[PDB]
RNA sequence: AUUCCGGUUGAUCCUGCCGGAGGCCACUGCUAUGGGGGUCCGACUAAGCCAUGCGAGUCAUGGGGCGCGCGCGCGCACCGGCGGACGGCUCAGUAACACGUCGGUAACCUACCCUCGGGAGGGGGAUAACCCCGGGAAACUGGGGCUAAUCCCCCAUAGGCCUGAGGUACUGGAAGGUCCUCAGGCCGAAAGGGGCAUGCCCGCCCGAGGAUGGGCCGGCGGCCGAUUAGGUAGUUGGUGGGGUAACGGCCCACCAAGCCGAAGAUCGGUACGGGCCAUGAGAGUGGGAGCCCGGAGAUGGACACUGAGACACGGGUCCAGGCCCUACGGGGCGCAGCAGGCGCGAAACCUCCGCAAUGCGGGCAACCGCGACGGGGGGACCCCCAGUGCCGUGGCAGCCACGGCUUUUCCGGAGUGUAAAAAGCUCCGGGAAUAAGGGCUGGGCAAGGCCGGUGGCAGCCGCCGCGGUAAUACCGGCGGCCCGAGUGGUGGCCGCUAUUAUUGGGCCUAAAGCGUCCGUAGCCGGGCCCGUAAGUCCCUGGCGAAAUCCCACGGCUCAACCGUGGGGCUUGCUGG
């Protein structure tokens, strides 16, 4: 019977979402809490020794992150626990090396190369907002991370909508609406990683959740949730996919 | 629960003692220079999962069907017991025989670079025959059909001399 | 025995030069570190010190076997990326 | 292979059981050459008992001291911080919201981590080390002097909680849940500490949210017994309160008489649950130790302290039970952590090497530690690939001889490999040299009408049946058949078995229609029209972990194994 809080992962144990050798090894990082959540996000040092390969060891993995070599959203990381997810930025100055991370259709984590412009800038959902002492707005984002707005602007965001924001400094530019023609990217579901244009919101009662419905590029139609759907742009990609 | 173990690859007889059965695989046996009754099994059994397969396949409904239809086809033809304008009924027209004429044993035998396959097995076993550059010592591999034109003696080996005394006598034959 | 490379690529973090080459030796054994080291250097022009060999492997029967190498910059960092074992068993450092 | 063969008669057709013939698991007799892979090796009997040594630490970038060196460094114990609640072992108890799946918490907590928004003011105190005396067999422990902090305490301010009255900014499917104003009150922060250098790095406190990890609730599903029929008395509910982190008869006062049950309550028996496994053409039958997820336990049984988290697996208190040291005054320990020994029993390995890989904890880091893990050693555990010679001639009908060839295996070496080794791999030298058994031989059932012996005794025998002096059936010799580094014996599950029958059995005479009737529940129910859409069918969204199953391709000489993809499995649940 269990006293307390877990520390260790097995291989087998992990999630889905990962390239892992599953059967090679008994023991997995497990990762800390922090930014994302457990089914969207990696660890660091996965990223560092299997996806891209400048290094074979956990040590020397870590003695790269603790020279400060690796940044994610513009900011120096150097807990090889860390966990980085949808939407995050990978940088490497040293190597000039950009990376978008996103999901397969399989519903797997992979690095999109991306050019130095446009690793200035990450979307966020918003996906609550609060009323903070003051009289001040909070908008809670999808990484969990939070901003503050005025009153005044209040109304000039929802609960769906996306902002567009230079990452280190944490300036919004370009905020983007919920609607029915707007671009979507699918981040979870059977249908991950299709894109395509709101047709239709449908609601339901008594704490079901909304759906929505989609046209993608060949005009076949499909569904998924709304909590799901990711505003990238109105009539076109404001980032690459 | 339980986990499971490793199974075996072949299947035995159901009745032990009966002899058209034991008169067939005598045969069999003595002819391709078989040393147990477990190799025989094995390529009885590699046949009886392609004609299974087969039988599940046919008149099946879906995308999946379809597909592994394909797959097996291809597998085949790359095994070299179909050809490429092969139909899944041809599949159930197939016999033991053709899996062990596929056997490194057999080809060697009937290239000539042996007089028998006792001395084609000893050949592969003590390692003087190459397949597509590479040394095999196992005398069941079961040859591909782009790989049997490629079936030489082996670089360093006394048979690559076109003098050696052996090789004399074994050429003397064709 | 000869030396064929077969992929260089630049580690810049770490400061290093990964190198897999190819050995061929027909009829011969299994080639020596001294050896290889010194035909790598001598062809593509590397400090001997500086470079480590991780490994030759050869195969079951093939006369061809793969090697891996390390070239660095400088022994201070050499010394203090790589563990101590290669080291011994290259001959750069006495135990 | 969707299968049959022997046995009741002087002969026949039936019913029906026994036996043969296949697979997997455990013990065992005889025998045994090599390499590789894997989730195997005191689970069945004692969750029985012991000795020795190990399994949990780390930080000079928190503080003082001492020593060894050269105001700089190296070490020793001490104060202090974080961790020690994970990892590992076992299945005794438990028929239960324990487990599985879908949901819920607007009824709750959360140190380490992330983001944003804000703070670090003013004063005090003691004590370990150290010094002087000691006590006691030890386990342990007294007095006096002295001194630090990220040790401890106080004041204030921020902040937190309760209640009453208003307003209406936010979210949501739904609010006094959040926000604003007022009022009456209770509790009540912080280390401006450290390093560098002339601003940066590591840390401290408050608030809002997330993440991680848990607590609680509900719907549906999962063994046997009637030679167990009535059970329940805080029991079922209500009002008002207490307590809890939180809802709740969880507990209390008062008011009532409800709750469960022949569709099996209660009681008893047995048992950790699942993913899975074995078997079979399938339908099905049986099991659930080893790997993953969950649950419970640490001699038996209870109770608490500290902490974010325990009623604590290497900690505490008591009772029972046992064992040990003792100067007899008193003290100490439970091997269901690793290795080792004893015993129990049909039945289960080295008191080995290492932190090089995977991970955990601590640390700015550099790094340290880890009987986890990795590596080897022993063992007829499971699986894959091979060997114990080949060619030709003469003679027989597989063998002797003659003449040649090869070296997987064998012996001996050099490199590579490896944390170090070892094995494996490349090459070199020698040399047919180094390597077959077990059961059967009357019929079922493949194989002798051959010899010697014994003599209804001795013996064989799954079943049928042989043997009584001409033994194809006993013992042995010689031959032959099956399988083959394996082959036989004993016990268990499946199949055989349509001998449990939904698919798919039977009841005149073979086992089997209640002595006859009436009827309760349940099961089965005539024809047409209208409606509904609960069952039923199609399509689409969200779930049903990974491993394990099938297929193809790719990497280990092929293969077993591993990886990349496509399907299936989870007996199903839920929104449209």
């Amino acid at each position: 019977a269990r006293k307390g809080p877990k520390r260790h992962l097995k291989r087998l144990a992990a999630p889905t979402s990962w390239y892992i050798h599953r059967k090679a090894y008994k023991w997995a990082v497990r990762p800390s809490p922090g930014p994302h959540s457990m089914k969207t996000s990696i660890p660091l040092i996965y990223i560092v020794r299997d996806y891209l390969g400048y290094a074979k060891t956990a040590r020397e993995a870590r003695k790269i992150l603790n020279e400060g070599k690796i940044l994610v959203d513009g900011r120096v990381r150097k807990d090889y626990k860390f966990p980085v997810g949808i939407m995050d930025v990978v940088s490497i100055p040293e190597t000039g090396e950009h990376y978008r991370v996103l999901p397969n259709r399989i519903g797997k984590l992979i690095l999109h190369p991306i050019s130095e412009e446009e690793a200035k800038l990450k979307p966020f959902r918003i996906n609550n907002k609060r009323m903070v002492k003051g009289a001040k707005v909070q908008l809670n984002l999808h990484d969990g991370s939070n901003h503050l707005v005025s009153l005044a602007e209040k109304d000039a965001y929802k609960t769906s909508y996306t902002v567009i924001m230079q990452v280190p400094e944490r300036q919004i530019v370009k905020v983007l609406p919920f609607e029915v023609g707007a671009y979507v990217f699918v981040t979870q579901g059977k249908n991950v990683a299709r894109k395509g244009k709101i047709v239709e919101v449908r609601q339901f009662p008594m704490g079901w959740p909304d759906v929505v419905t989609i046209e993608d590029e060949n005009g076949e139609l499909f569904d998924t949730l709304k909590e799901y759907a990711f505003v990238i742009g109105k009539d076109k990609p404001e980032i690459s996919l | 629960g339980d986990p499971k173990r490793q199974r075996k690859k072949y299947e035995t007889p159901s009745h032990p003692w009966i002899k058209e059965r034991l008169d067939r695989e005598r045969v069999l046996k003595r002819n391709y220079a078989l040393k147990n009754k477990k190799e025989l099994w094995r390529h009885e059994t590699q046949l009886k999962e392609f004609r299974r397969r087969a039988r599940r396949l046919l008149a099946a409904r879906g995308k999946q069907a379809e597909i592994e239809r394909q797959q097996l086809l291809q597998r085949l033809y790359r095994l070299g017991l179909l050809p490429a304008d092969a139909v899944l009924d041809d599949v159930l027209s197939l016999t033991v025989e053709d899996v062990l004429e596929r056997r490194l044993q057999t080809i060697v035998y009937r290239k000539g670079l042996a007089r028998t396959m006792k001395q084609a097995r000893q050949l592969i076993v003590h390692g003087h025959i190459e397949v597509n550059g590479q040394v095999i010592r196992s005398p069941g591999y079961l040859v591909l059909r782009e790989e049997e034109d490629t079936i030489t003696y082996a670089k360093g080996s006394p048979f690559a001399k076109e003098g050696h005394p052996e090789r004399m006598v074994i050429e003397q034959a064709k | 025995m000869e030396i064929k490379v077969t992929e260089i690529r630049e580690n810049k973090l770490l400061g290093r030069k990964e190198i897999y080459f190819d050995v061929l030796h027909e009829g011969e054994p299994t080639p020596s570190r001294e050896a290889v080291k010194g035909k790598l250097v001598a062809m593509l022009d590397l400090d001997p010190n500086t470079t480590v060999i991780q490994y030759i492997r050869s195969y079951f029967g093939s006369n061809v076997s793969k090697g891996y190498a390390k070239a660095y910059e400088t022994r201070e960092r050499m010394l203090y990326i790589e563990p101590e074992y290669i080291l011994v068993r290259d001959g750069l450092v006495q135990k």
